[PDB]
C-alpha cells in the first residue's frame, strides 16, 4: 500500500501471568534508511504499552492523538484507563476519519489494573477490534510473522520463556523482510516490573 | 450573538461608556514617560508589592516588539488583550514588510483597535490607557500615548494614571534641554517626577529605559536606589543658594 | 419568527447570590419528598408519588426512572423539567457507551448531567432547572448515591432526604442510618422516613421504590412494595 | 428584548465593573483556602466547607483538582462554576501538550484560563465566572510557584496567599511568620496548620475538617499527594504542643 | 429609562442623529472656501499642553491627490471613514482607471452615516452614528468644489463652510468676505484672520494646518515654514 | 454623604448646591498624620513603631485609624497601665482587622 | 407613554406610535408636487437651501428612463430607497429585455418597507415618495409613506405647507386631463407658490422640474433649464 | 458597622453544658425542690439551646 | 416570601421569590377562557369524548367550528383553550404522528405523542423569548396492549394518564361527578361509556343537549379508527338517556 | 403596569393584551362584507374616498390570492398586502408540489397558522389585519372562510369585517341565502353596503365588488362594468323606500 511506504513490525504475545510486545526500529523513506532508532512503542499508562506501525506520520500523531485522549480522561477520571477501554477508545479514533483513513494498524499490550489479566489486540487501519489470546501482528511482514509464530508458541509460559519465544520469532520474520530490522526492542511486563532488551539484529 | 448597542449618544453630545472608562484609568496607577535623545524613560510607580508577591508577575511594562515597549494604567484585565493582539500585529507585519514596526504603526493599531469597540455590539470599550514607547528605523526616539476613546498624540514628556495631572505641571518647568542632555539627567527626571505622588520613597518605584538599539533593560531595584540617593543629595546642596 | 435573548437572566445581586438559583431551590423544597439510602450492597431511592384524585392513572408516570442498566433517578420540584433531564442524561449514557463500549460510571454520569444544569445559570434567556436529582448507582463492587442541585454542585451521600420537610428527614436518617446495613429497611427504614412527612395512607401505588444492586437497578412491581408495607420487612 | 436586559457588560458612572466587584463578595463567602511556598515543594491548604455526618467522600480530594501531571489548583466561590473552569484547563493543558510535546508552562496555563474569565466580563452579557483559584505548579524555567486569579481576570504571582473566608486575616499572619527563603516543607506545614487554626472559628482543627495537599519533586518527575488523615493529625498535635509550651514565659 | 438606538422623536427626527450633532459642536474648527483658483482648508489643532508635538495632530488627510478633508467633532470616528473614502477611490480608479468625481466620494462616504442598527445585522455593524463632519475639497473635472457631509448622511455643495465650536461666529464673519471673484491666496489669508478671532491662544504656524487643493497641482499641505509666510502679512 | 451618584440630580444641580469637595481616602504620609494625632494625648510604650501599624493594613479611614488607636489604649486599661505597648496595637489591629473582615 | 418606543407595541387606542411619527418627518421636508395629465407627468419640486453660501439639496432624484422620483424626510435614507429601486429596474432589463411597469415598483417598494415596521428594534423608513412614471397604462403619480402605504394618485403633494397645494391642486383637477406639456407644469408651479411665505417666490435656485412623457424619457432641469417655466408665469397677487 | 461608631462586640454564646447547669442553678432556687436532686444530670439531659 | 415580585417574573418566565412560575400559572387561566368545556370517560373496550358545541351566530357554517381533531386513523383528540393556539398545536401534532411512522415503522402509541407535546410546551416554560400556548390537549386511543387510554397534556408540561376527565370552564365540577361514578364501578361497555360522559356534561351544564350541541368522539376497541359521530348518531343516545 | 408591552406576556386576567388591540385596529377601519350562495361567493368593500385627489377605483382592498381565491381586506391596509403575498406564495408552493389548485380549506388554515406564529414572540408584533378568502370549485362548492388577527379560522355563510360589523351581520342573518343563485346575490350586497354606511361620519364611498362562481369559470374576478351600475342602482331605490 502506502503503509508499506516506511515499514514496521510490531508484534504482541501472551504469557501467563505476563505479556510481551516486541517491534523493529528503522524509519526509512522507501528503501533508504534515515534512522536506526525510531519509536513505534509507547506507554500508555503502566503495563499498557501501544505499538503503532505503518505510515511514521500517522504513527505519530495517533500516539499524540490518543495521548490527549487518553490524558484527559485519567484527570476527569480517577481511574486509570483498563486494557479493554483502551482498544475501543483508539477503536473511535481511528473511525472518526473514515473516509481518507490513517495508516497505522494499532498493536495493544497490557495487564488489567486491578487484576493482572493479561490482553492484547490489533486493529485495522479503519478501527476494526480484535482481540485474540495467542498473538497478534502487523506490519509490512503480517504474514512472515504468522508462520513463524503459529508453531513457535506454548500455551503458557513463564517471564523468561516468553522472552526467549517472541525474541527469536521476531527476529527470523523480520529478517525476512526488505523494509524492516536494524534492531529490535523488546518490552515484556508482568505484574511486578517492566522488563527492556534490545536484540542484536543484523544491522543490513 | 449579544447585539446590543452598548455605546450611544448622550443628549448632552458625549459618550458615556467611553468617558465612564475615562475613570477607570484614573484609578490606575501612575507611569510618566520622557524621551531623551538617545534614551528613553518609562517609569510605573508601585510595584504593588506585599513581600509576599514575585515582582516577576506584577510588572506592567511588557514588550511589544524588540524597539517597542508600552506602559498602561487602567484595569489589568483589558491591558493584556490589548497587548497580546499588539505583539501579534508586531510580528504580521514582519512577514508582509520586511522592516520592524515603526513606533507610530503599533500606535494606530492599538488605538484603532480601542475605537471600534466603542461603536460595536456587545462590546465595552477598553478600559485602558498606554505609553507606546520606541525607537524607529532611524534611531529617533518616540513617544505616544493612546486612551479609551481612541486617539493617539506624541509628545515630549507625559503620564498617564493616577495623580496625573500633578506630575504634569511638574514636567511642565522641567523638561528642558538643561535636562535630559545625557542618559544619567533623563533617568533623574523620571524618578524625581515619580517622587512627588509616590508616598513611601524610592523602593516603591518599578522603571524601565531603553537605549537605541539595545532592547529593554528594567533596571534592578539597586540602580534605582543609587539614583534615589543622588536626588535626595541634591536637594540638600541647593542649601548653596539659599545661603 | 425569533432570534432568542443573549443576556444571562442569573444575575449577582451586592450580596455575592445568584437570586435565580436561591429560589429554584424553594421550588425544591415544595416539592414531594424523597429518601435515599445507600446501603452495603445496594441502594434505595423512594419517593412520594403525586395525585390528587381517583381519576389519575398511577400507572402512566414514574418518578423513578432508569437511565441505564446501572442508574437511576427521583426527583423533587417541577415535572416538566424532570422530563428534560431524564432525557438529556439518557443519551450522555449513550455517547459514552457508544465511545468507550462500557456502561457510563456512576461518578461521571452525575458530573456531567451536573454541567448541563451549569449551562442553564449562565446562557441566554433560560432559567435555572427547577429540580434536585438523586442518582443512585452500582458500578465496579461498590454502590453510590449522588444529588445533583439546581445550582450544578453535587455532593456524594451515605443517605439523604430532599423535597418537602427534607430538613425533618436528614435529622431523622441521621440517628438510624448505621452503616452495614441489608439492602431490604434501606427500604424498611427509607419508607419510614417518607412517613415523618407524608399525611394520610401509603399504599403500593402511592410511593415508588427503586433499588440498585449489582444484578443493576430495577423498580419495585407494585407488588413488591406492598409486602415491604407490612411495616415490619 | 431590552426591558429585560440586565447590562452586566458595561461600566458604572464610578469607573468600575459592578458584576465584577460583586463576584468578589461572593468569593469571601467561600471556603477558606490559602497556599505555601518554600524551597523544596509547595502545598494547598482549604478547609472543607461542607461537613457532616451522612456526607460521604469518594474522590481523593472536594477542592482539589489536578490538571495536569505537574500542576494542582484549588477553588472558591460557586462551585459549580468550578467544575466549568477545571475542564477547561485541563482542555487547555492537553492542548498544548499536542503541539510542543512538553508540559506547559505553569505561568501560561493560568493566563491562558484568564483570557476565558476576562472574556466574559467585556461582551457577550452573561454572568461573570465567580471563582479565583490558586494553582501550585512546578515547571523547568522557575522551579515551584503559586498564583492567584480572580473573576475579573487578573492574575498574580505569589510566595504565600490566601483566598476566600477570611482571607485578610490569614494574609496578615503570613506576613510576619513567612521568611523570604528559609522554608522547608516541613515547616510550611506548621505554618499552613498555624494559619488556619486562627481564621477558622472552630477550637480546634480536625483531620476530617481539612485538606492539605502537597507538591514535590522527587526523582525528576512531579508527585502531587494528598495527606491521609494520620499525616494530617500528626501535625495538628504537634501543634497544640506549641500552645502548651507557649505559656512559658510567666 | 432606555429605548432604542433607532427610535424617532414624535417631533419627527431620530433620536440619535440628533444627537451626534451635538457631539460636533465640542470639536475644533474648521473653515473651507472654494475659488475658482483652488479649495482652502484651514482648522486649528488647538494643542492643550506644551509637550504635545504640534505635528503628530493629523486633522487634514489626502483621501488621494486630489481630494482633500478636514474634521471636526470627535476625530477618533474619523479613522473609519477617511479608510472607507481611500479604499472608495482605489476601487474606482482601478475598475474605471481615472479619477473620481469629488461629490462621488463623498456620496459613498455618506452612505454609512445611517448604518448603526442594534440587532439583526452582522455581528460586526456599527452600533451608534459617526460622531463627525467632514470638508472634503477637491478639484475634478467640473473645476474646484467644497462638500460638507455631516453625522445626518445629507452632503450638500459650498462655496464656504465653517463647522465646529465656531459653526455659528465664523459662518457669519463668511457671508461679508466672499464673493465669486477670488484668488487662493485671498481667501488663505480671509480664513486665518477669520480663524484668528474664533481662537482661544495666539496663532502661530504650529496652531493651524492649512492645505491647498488646486486645478496645477496635488493636495498640498503646508509646512511650518511657509506658513510664517501668510501670517506675517496678517 | 457617601453615596453621591444616588441623588436626584436636579437636587445637586449648579445654583442649588455650588461645590462638590470630595474626600479621597488619605495618602500614606497623611494616614500616618492621622495616626500621630490620635496617638497624641496618650503614652506609648517605646517598641511603638507607628509606621509599621500603618502600613500594616492598607485603605484606612481616619475612623478605622481612630479605632485602632482606641482599641489598643483600651487593652492597656484592661491590665491597670498607661504604656500602650506594641502588643496592644497587635491584639488591637487584630480585633478591628476581624471587625472590618467579619460583619461585611 | 410607553407605546413609542418600538414599532412593535400597538397602543391601546388601535395604532402604532412609531409608525405615526415616521410620518411626522416627511412634514418637516420641503414641500413637492406632483400632477399628470393623459400623456405627461410631472414633478415640480421646491429645493432649499440650509444658509447663504451654500446649494441646494436635490429634491428629484433619476431612477431609470421613464421614472422619477422627489423624496421628502431623511435623505440618507432616500438613496438607501433610491438604490434599490435602480437595482430592480435593471433586475427587469437584463431578465425581460423591457421597462419595469411602474405599479409593479410601488409593489416591491411595498414589500421591503414593510417588513422592519414589524420586527424588533427596527425602524421605519423616514421619506415620503412621489413616483411619477410613464408606461403601457399611460402616466402614473404614487404617493408613498413611511407606514408603507401607498396610492395611486391623479394630482398629490406631501411635505411642508403641502395642504396649501392639496386645495389648489383639488379645485383645478379637471383641467389637467386636457393641457399641452408647457400647460400643466404652469399649474405645478402656481400649486407650489402656495406653499411658501407670502414674501419670497420661486426663482430659477430654488425649484425643480421633472417631466416623464410618451415620446420623452424622464428628464430633470435645474437652474436655467427651469427659466423657460418660470417666465410667462401668472402673477400671484395676494 | 463601620470600624469606630459601635464601639464594642460582645458575643452571647449560647449556654453549653457547664453554663447550663449554672443557669438551671439560678431559677431552681426559686421554687420548692427536694433533698435528693441531681441537677447536673439534668442539665447533661438537655442538648443546650437557650438559657 | 409569600408573592413578592423579584421585578420581572410575572413578564417572563423566571422564578418567583416563592418558588414558583407566575407566567404558567396564567397560562392556565386562558383555557378557561375559552368558555367550553369537554369531558372524556374511558371504558373497558372504548373511550368517548363529548364536547359542548357553541355555534354563536346563524351565520357560521357548522361544519367547521369543531373541537375533535384526528391525529392519525387511531388517535383523535380534543382541544380547549385559545382557538388559535389550539389548532396550532394539532398540526405540531399530525407532524409528530406521521414523523414517528416514518422514523419506526409501527404507528405511534397514544402514549408517547402526548410525551412530545409536553416537552414541546416545556421549552416555552423554560425560555424568556416566548409565551406558552393557552390550550390543553386531551388526546384518546386505543393501545395495541393495554385496552384503550386517556391523556391530557398541560401549557407546563405536566401529562398524565387517566380514568376520567374534563378540561375548561367546569374542570372542577366535573372531576367531582366522575369520580362518584368510578369508585362505585360498572361493566362500561360501549353504552355504558357515553351514557356517563354526556350525563355528566348535561348535569354540570344543565343543558340537557339537543344532538346538535355535542360532539361525540369515540375510538373502540372491535374497531379501533376514530369516528366523530353524526347527528344521528348521537341523537340514539340522547333519547335513550331520556327514557332511563 | 407592563403586560402590553409585549406579545409574549400573559396579563393575570388570563388574556395577551398585544392581540386585542390588533382586533381595535381592524374595528378602526372601513367596512368589508362577504356572502356565500349555493354556486359563487360575492365580496364587498366600502371604501372610502378621502380625498378627490385619488385615482378613482384605485389602491383596491380586493387582491386576487390565486387564480380562483379571493382575498378582501379590512384593516391596516399595509400589513394586509403584507399576507396577500405569503399567500399567493403558499398557493405556489402547493400548485408545484402536489399539482392541482389548492383547496381553500387548506389555504386558510395556512394563513392563520401563519398569522398565529406572530402572536407568540416579543420580536414582532402581531398582523392588524382580518380578510376573507373566498373561492370557487366544482368540486367543492363555494366556500368562504374569515381570518383575524388572533390566527383564527371559521367557515362562514357571511361575514363582515370593520367598523360597522355589528351593522352588517344583521342585514345577513335577514336574508335568505343557500338558494339564491349568483346573480340575485350581487343586488343584496349593493343594498346591504349602503344601508351599513353613514354619510354622516364619512364623506361618500365607492363600492367593490367580486364574483367568483359558476359564473365565471371558477375563476375569480371583479364584477363587469355594467352590472356594478345595475347593483347602485337598485340600492339608491330601496334607500329611497
Amino acid at each position: 500500500s502506502i503503509m508499506s511506504y516506511n515499514g514496521g513490525a510490531v508484534m504482541a504475545m501472551k504469557g501467563k501471568n505476563c505479556v510481551a510486545i516486541a517491534a523493529d526500529r528503522r524509519f526509512g523513506i522507501q528503501a533508504q534508511m534515515v534512522t536506526t532508532d525510531f519509536q513505534k512503542i509507547f506507554p500508555m499508562g503502566d503495563r499498557l504499552y501501544i505499538g503503532l506501525a505503518g505510515l511514521a506520520t500517522d504513527v505519530q500523531t495517533v500516539a499524540q492523538r490518543l495521548k490527549f485522549r487518553l490524558n484527559l480522561y485519567e484527570l476527569k477520571e480517577g481511574r486509570q484507563i483498563k486494557p479493554y477501554t483502551l482498544m475501543s477508545m483508539v477503536a473511535n479514533l481511528l473511525y472518526e476519519k473514515r473516509f481518507g483513513p490513517y495508516y497505522t494498524e494499532p498493536v495493544i499490550a497490557g495487564l488489567d489494573p486491578k487484576t493482572f489479566k493479561p490482553f492484547i489486540c490489533s486493529l485495522d487501519l479503519i478501527g476494526c477490534p480484535m482481540v485474540t489470546d495467542d498473538f497478534v501482528v502487523s506490519g509490512t511482514c503480517a504474514e512472515q510473522m504468522y508462520g513463524m509464530c503459529e508453531s513457535l508458541w506454548e500455551p503458557n509460559m513463564d517471564p523468561d520463556h516468553l522472552f526467549e519465544t517472541i525474541s527469536q520469532a521476531m527476529l527470523n520474520a523480520v529478517d525476512r523482510d526488505a523494509v524492516s530490522g536494524m534492531g529490535v526492542i523488546v518490552h515484556i511486563i508482568e505484574k511486578d516490573k517492566i522488563t527492556t532488551r534490545t536484540l542484536k539484529a543484523r544491522m543490513d | 450573538s449579544y447585539d446590543r448597542a452598548i455605546t450611544v449618544f448622550s443628549p448632552d453630545g458625549h459618550l458615556f461608556q467611553v468617558e465612564y472608562a475615562q475613570e477607570a484609568v484614573k484609578k490606575g496607577s501612575t507611569a510618566v514617560g520622557v524621551r531623551g535623545r538617545d534614551i528613553v524613560v518609562l517609569g510605573v510607580e508601585k510595584k504593588s508589592v506585599a513581600k509576599l508577591q514575585d515582582e516577576r508577575t506584577v510588572r506592567k511594562i511588557c514588550a511589544l516588539d524588540d524597539n517597542v515597549c508600552m506602559a498602561f494604567a487602567g484595569l489589568t484585565a483589558d491591558a493584556r488583550i490589548v497587548i497580546n493582539r499588539a505583539r501579534v500585529e508586531c510580528q504580521s507585519h514582519r512577514l508582509t514588510v520586511e522592516d520592524p514596526v515603526t513606533v507610530e504603526y503599533i500606535t494606530r493599531y492599538i488605538a484603532s483597535l480601542k475605537q471600534r469597540y466603542t461603536q460595536s455590539n456587545g462590546r465595552r470599550p477598553f478600559g485602558i490607557s498606554a505609553l507606546i514607547v520606541g525607537f524607529d528605523f532611524d534611531g529617533t526616539p518616540r513617544l505616544y500615548q493612546t486612551d479609551p476613546s481612541g486617539t493617539y498624540h506624541a509628545w515630549k514628556a507625559n503620564a498617564i494614571g493616577r495623580g496625573a495631572k500633578s506630575v504634569r505641571e511638574f514636567l511642565e518647568k522641567n523638561y528642558t534641554d538643561e535636562a535630559i542632555e545625557t542618559d544619567d539627567l533623563t533617568i533623574k527626571l523620571v524618578i524625581k517626577a515619580l517622587l512627588e505622588v509616590v508616598q513611601s520613597g524610592g523602593k516603591n518605584i518599578e522603571l524601565a529605559v531603553m537605549r537605541r538599539d539595545q532592547s529593554l533593560k528594567i533596571l534592578n531595584p539597586e540602580e534605582i536606589e543609587k539614583y534615589v540617593a543622588e536626588i535626595e543629595k541634591e536637594k540638600e546642596e541647593n542649601e548653596k543658594k539659599k545661603q | 419568527a425569533e432570534r432568542g435573548y443573549s443576556f444571562s437572566l442569573t444575575t449577582f445581586s451586592p450580596s455575592g447570590k445568584l437570586v435565580q438559583i436561591e429560589y429554584a431551590l424553594a421550588a425544591v423544597a415544595g416539592g414531594a419528598p424523597s429518601v435515599g439510602i445507600k446501603a452495603a450492597n445496594g441502594v434505595v431511592l423512594a419517593t412520594e408519588k403525586k395525585q390528587k384524585s381517583i381519576l389519575y392513572d398511577e400507572r402512566s408516570v414514574h418518578k423513578v426512572e432508569p437511565i441505564t442498566k446501572h442508574i437511576g433517578l427521583v426527583y423533587s420540584g417541577m415535572g416538566p423539567d424532570y422530563r428534560v433531564l431524564v432525557h438529556r442524561a439518557r443519551k450522555l449514557a449513550q455517547q459514552y457507551y457508544l465511545v468507550y463500549q462500557e456502561p457510563i460510571p456512576t461518578a461521571q454520569l452525575v458530573q456531567r448531567v451536573a454541567s448541563v444544569m451549569q449551562e442553564y445559570t449562565q446562557s441566554g434567556g433560560v432559567r435555572p432547572f427547577g429540580v434536585s436529582l438523586l442518582i443512585c448507582g452500582w458500578n465496579e463492587g461498590r454502590p453510590y448515591l449522588f444529588q445533583s442541585d439546581p445550582s450544578g454542585a453535587y455532593f456524594a451521600w451515605k443517605a439523604t432526604a430532599m423535597g418537602k420537610n427534607y430538613v425533618n428527614g436528614k435529622t431523622f436518617l441521621e440517628k438510624r442510618y448505621n452503616e452495614d446495613l441489608e439492602l431490604e429497611d434501606a427500604i424498611h427504614t427509607a419508607i419510614l422516613t417518607l412517613k415523618e412527612s407524608f399525611e394520610g395512607q401509603m399504599t403500593e401505588d402511592n410511593i415508588e421504590v427503586g433499588i440498585c444492586n449489582e444484578a443493576g437497578f430495577r423498580r419495585l412491581t407494585p407488588t413488591e412494595v406492598k409486602d415491604y408495607l407490612a411495616a415490619i420487612a | 428584548s431590552r426591558r429585560y436586559d440586565s447590562r452586566t457588560t458595561i461600566f458604572s458612572p464610578e469607573g468600575r465593573l459592578y458584576q465584577v466587584e460583586y463576584a468578589m463578595e461572593a468569593i469571601g463567602h467561600a471556603g477558606t483556602c490559602l497556599g505555601i511556598l518554600a524551597n523544596d515543594g509547595v502545598l494547598l491548604a482549604a478547609e472543607r466547607r461542607n461537613i457532616h455526618k451522612l456526607l460521604d467522600e469518594v474522590f481523593f480530594s472536594e477542592k482539589i483538582y489536578k490538571l495536569n501531571e505537574d500542576m494542582a489548583c484549588s477553588v472558591a466561590g460557586i462551585t459549580s462554576d468550578a467544575n466549568v473552569l477545571t475542564n477547561e484547563l485541563r482542555l487547555i493543558a492537553q492542548r498544548y501538550l499536542l503541539q510542543y510535546q512538553e508540559p506547559i508552562p505553569c505561568e501560561q496555563l493560568v493566563t491562558a484560563l484568564c483570557d476565558i474569565k476576562q472574556a466574559y466580563t467585556q461582551f457577550g452579557g452573561k454572568r461573570p465566572f465567580g471563582v479565583s483559584l490558586l494553582y501550585i505548579g512546578w515547571d523547568k524555567h522557575y522551579g515551584f510557584q503559586l498564583y492567584q486569579s480572580d473573576p475579573s481576570g487578573n492574575y498574580g504571582g505569589w510566595k504565600a496567599t490566601c483566598i476566600g473566608n477570611n482571607s485578610a486575616a490569614a494574609v496578615s499572619m503570613l506576613k510576619q511568620d513567612y521568611k523570604e527563603g528559609e522554608m522547608t516543607l516541613k515547616s510550611a506545614l506548621a505554618l499552613a496548620i498555624k494559619v488556619l487554626n486562627k481564621t477558622m472559628d472552630v477550637s480546634k482543627l480536625s483531620a476530617e475538617k481539612v485538606e492539605i495537599a502537597t507538591l514535590t519533586r522527587e526523582n525528576g518527575k512531579t508527585v502531587i499527594r494528598v495527606l491521609k488523615q494520620k499525616e494530617v493529625e500528626q501535625l495538628i498535635k504537634k501543634h497544640e504542643e506549641e500552645e502548651a509550651k507557649a505559656e512559658r514565659e510567666k | 429609562y432606555d429605548r432604542g438606538v433607532n427610535t424617532f422623536s414624535p417631533e419627527g427626527r431620530l433620536f440619535q442623529v440628533e444627537y451626534a450633532i451635538e457631539a460636533i459642536k465640542l470639536g475644533s474648527t474648521a473653515i473651507g472656501i472654494q475659488t475658482s483658483e483652488g479649495v482652502c482648508l484651514a482648522v486649528e489643532k488647538r494643542i492643550t499642553s506644551p509637550l504635545m508635538e504640534p505635528s503628530s495632530i493629523e486633522k487634514i488627510v489626502e483621501i488621494d491627490a486630489h481630494i482633500g478633508c478636514a474634521m471636526s467633532g470627535l476625530i477618533a470616528d474619523a479613522k473609519t471613514l477617511i479608510d472607507k473614502a481611500r479604499v472608495e477611490t482605489q476601487n474606482h480608479w482601478f475598475t474605471y482607471n481615472e479619477t473620481m468625481t469629488v461629490e462621488s466620494v463623498t456620496q459613498a462616504v455618506s452612505n454609512l452615516a445611517l448604518q448603526f442598527g442594534e440587532e439583526d445585522a452582522d455581528p460586526g455593524a456599527m452600533s451608534r452614528p459617526f460622531g463627525v463632519a467632514l470638508l472634503f475639497g477637491g478639484v475634478d473635472e467640473k473645476g474646484p468644489q467644497l462638500f460638507h457631509m455631516d453625522p445626518s448622511g445629507t452632503f450638500v455643495q459650498c462655496d464656504a463652510r465653517a463647522i465646529g465650536s465656531a459653526s455659528e461666529g465664523a459662518q457669519s464673519s463668511l457671508q461679508e468676505v466672499y464673493h465669486k471673484s477670488m484668488t487662493l491666496k485671498e481667501a488663505i489669508k480671509s480664513s486665518l484672520i477669520i480663524l484668528k478671532q474664533v481662537m482661544e491662544e495666539k496663532l502661530n504656524a504650529t496652531n493651524i494646518e492649512l492645505a491647498t487643493v488646486q486645478p496645477g497641482q496635488n493636495f498640498h499641505m503646508f509646512t511650518k515654514e511657509e506658513l510664517e509666510e501668510v501670517i506675517k502679512d496678517i | 454623604t457617601n453615596r453621591i451618584e444616588t441623588l436626584d440630580p436636579a437636587l445637586i444641580r449648579p445654583g442649588r448646591i455650588d461645590r462638590k469637595i470630595e474626600f479621597p481616602l488619605p495618602d500614606e504620609k497623611t494616614k500616618k498624620r492621622i495616626f500621630q494625632i490620635h496617638t497624641s494625648r496618650m503614652t506609648l510604650a517605646d517598641d511603638v513603631t507607628l509606621d509599621d501599624l500603618i502600613m500594616a493594613k492598607d485603605d484606612l479611614s481616619g475612623a478605622d485609624i481612630k479605632a485602632i488607636c482606641t482599641e489598643a489604649g483600651l487593652m492597656a486599661l484592661r491590665e491597670r497601665r498607661m504604656k500602650v505597648t506594641n502588643e496592644d496595637f497587635k491584639k488591637s489591629k487584630e480585633n478591628v482587622l476581624y471587625k472590618k473582615q467579619e460583619g461585611t | 407613554n410607553q407605546y413609542d418606543n418600538d414599532v412593535t407595541v400597538w397602543s391601546p387606542q388601535g395604532r402604532i406610535h412609531q409608525i405615526e411619527y415616521a410620518m411626522e418627518a416627511v412634514k418637516q421636508g420641503s414641500a413637492t408636487v406632483g400632477l399628470k395629465s393623459k400623456t405627461h407627468a410631472v414633478l415640480v419640486a421646491l429645493k432649499r437651501a440650509q444658509s447663504e453660501l451654500a446649494a441646494h439639496q436635490k429634491k428629484i432624484l433619476h431612477v431609470d428612463n421613464h421614472i422619477g422620483i422627489s423624496i421628502a424626510g431623511l435623505t440618507a435614507d432616500a438613496r438607501l430607497l433610491c438604490n434599490f429601486m435602480r437595482q430592480e429596474c435593471l433586475d427587469s432589463r437584463f431578465v425581460f429585455d423591457r421597462p419595469l411597469p411602474v405599479s409593479r415598483l410601488v409593489s416591491l417598494i411595498g414589500s421591503k418597507t414593510q417588513i422592519p415596521t414589524q420586527r424588533y428594534g427596527r425602524r421605519p423608513y423616514g421619506v415620503g415618495l412621489l413616483i411619477a412614471g410613464y408606461d403601457d397604462m399611460g402616466p402614473h403619480i404614487f404617493q408613498t409613506c413611511p407606514s408603507a402605504n401607498y396610492f395611486d394618485c391623479r394630482a398629490m403633494s406631501i411635505g411642508a405647507r403641502s395642504q396649501s397645494a392639496r386645495t389648489y391642486l383639488e379645485r383645478h383637477m379637471s383641467e389637467f386631463m386636457e393641457c399641452n406639456l408647457n400647460e400643466l407644469v404652469k399649474h405645478g408651479l402656481r400649486a407650489l407658490r402656495e406653499t411658501l411665505p407670502a414674501e419670497q417666490d420661486l426663482t430659477t435656485k430654488n425649484v425643480s422640474i421633472g417631466i416623464v412623457g410618451k415620446d420623452l424619457e424622464f428628464t430633470i432641469y435645474d437652474d436655467d433649464d427651469v427659466s423657460p417655466f418660470l417666465e410667462g408665469l401668472e402673477e400671484r397677487p395676494q | 458597622l463601620r470600624p469606630g461608631r459601635i464601639d464594642r462586640k460582645i458575643e452571647f454564646p449560647p449556654p453549653n453544658e457547664e453554663a447550663r447547669l449554672d443557669i438551671l442553678k439560678i431559677h431552681s432556687r426559686k421554687m420548692n425542690l427536694t433533698r435528693g436532686i441531681n441537677l447536673r444530670k439534668i442539665a447533661e439531659l438537655m442538648p443546650g439551646a437557650s438559657g | 416570601s409569600r408573592g413578592s415580585s423579584a421585578g420581572f417574573d410575572r413578564h417572563i418566565t423566571i422564578f418567583s421569590p416563592e418558588g414558583r412560575l407566575y407566567q404558567v400559572e396564567y397560562a392556565f387561566k386562558a383555557i378557561n377562557q375559552g368558555g367550553l368545556t369537554s369531558v372524556a370517560v374511558r371504558g373497558k373496550d372504548c373511550a368517548v369524548i363529548v364536547t359542548q358545541k357553541k355555534v354563536p351566530d346563524k351565520l357560521l357554517d357548522s361544519s367547521t367550528v369543531t373541537h375533535l381533531f384526528k391525529i392519525t386513523e387511531n388517535i383523535g383528540c380534543v382541544m380547549t383553550g385559545m382557538t388559535a393556539d389550539s389548532r396550532s398545536q394539532v398540526q405540531r401534532a399530525r407532524y409528530e404522528a406521521a414523523n414517528w411512522k416514518y422514523k419506526y415503522g409501527y404507528e405511534i402509541p397514544v402514549d408517547m405523542l402526548c410525551k412530545r407535546i409536553a416537552d414541546i410546551s416545556q421549552v416555552y416554560t423554560q425560555n424568556a423569548e416566548m409565551r406558552p400556548l393557552g390550550c390543553c390537549m386531551i388526546l384518546i386511543g386505543i393501545d395495541e396492549e393495554q385496552g384503550p387510554q386517556v391523556y391530557k397534556c398541560d401549557p407546563a408540561g405536566y401529562y398524565c394518564g387517566f380514568k376520567a376527565t374534563a378540561a375548561g370552564v367546569k374542570q372542577t365540577e366535573s372531576t367531582s361527578f366522575l369520580e362518584k361514578k368510578v369508585k362505585k364501578k360498572f361493566d362500561w361497555t360501549f353504552e355504558q361509556t357515553v351514557e356517563t360522559a354526556i350525563t355528566c356534561l348535561s348535569t354540570v351544564l344543565s343543558i340537557d343537549f339537543k344532538p346538535s350541541e355535542i360532539e361525540v368522539g369515540v375510538v373502540t376497541v372491535e374497531n379501533p379508527k376514530f369516528r366523530i359521530l353524526t347527528e344521528a348518531e348521537i341523537d340514539a343516545h340522547l333519547v335513550a338517556l331520556a327514557e332511563r | 403596569t407592563g403586560y402590553d408591552l409585549s406579545a409574549s406576556t400573559f396579563s393575570p386576567d388570563g388574556r395577551v393584551f398585544q392581540v386585542e388591540y390588533a382586533m381595535k385596529a381592524v374595528e378602526n377601519s372601513s367596512t368589508a362584507i362577504g356572502i356565500r350562495c349555493k354556486d359563487g361567493v360575492v365580496f364587498g368593500v366600502e371604501k372610502l374616498v378621502l380625498s378627490k385627489l385619488y385615482e378613482e377605483g384605485s389602491n383596491k382592498r380586493l387582491f386576487n390570492v390565486d387564480r380562483h381565491v379571493g382575498m378582501a381586506v379590512a384593516g391596516l391596509l399595509a400589513d394586509a398586502r403584507s399576507l396577500a403575498d405569503i399567500a399567493r406564495e403558499e398557493a405556489s408552493n402547493f400548485r408545484s408540489n402536489f399539482g392541482y389548485n389548492i383547496p381553500l380549506k387548506h389555504l386558510a388554515d395556512r394563513v392563520a397558522m401563519y398569522v398565529h406564529a406572530y402572536t407568540l414572540y416579543s420580536a414582532v408584533r402581531p398582523f392588524g389585519c382580518s380578510f376573507m378568502l373566498g373561492s370557487y370549485s366544482v368540486n367543492d362548492g363555494a366556500q368562504l372562510y374569515m381570518i383575524d388577527p388572533s390566527g383564527v379560522s371559521y367557515g362562514y355563510w357571511g361575514c363582515a369585517i370593520g367598523k360597522a360589523r355589528q351593522a352588517a351581520k344583521t342585514e345577513i342573518e335577514k336574508l335568505q341565502m343557500k338558494e339564491m343563485t349568483c346573480r340575485d346575490i350581487v343586488k343584496e350586497v349593493a343594498k346591504i353596503i349602503y344601508i351599513v354606511h353613514d354619510e354622516v361620519k364619512d364623506k361618500a364611498f365607492e363600492l367593490e365588488l367580486s364574483w367568483v362562481g359558476e359564473l365565471t369559470n371558477g375563476r375569480h374576478e371583479i364584477v363587469p362594468k355594467d352590472i356594478r351600475e345595475e347593483a347602485e342602482k337598485y340600492a339608491k331605490e330601496s334607500l329611497k323606500e
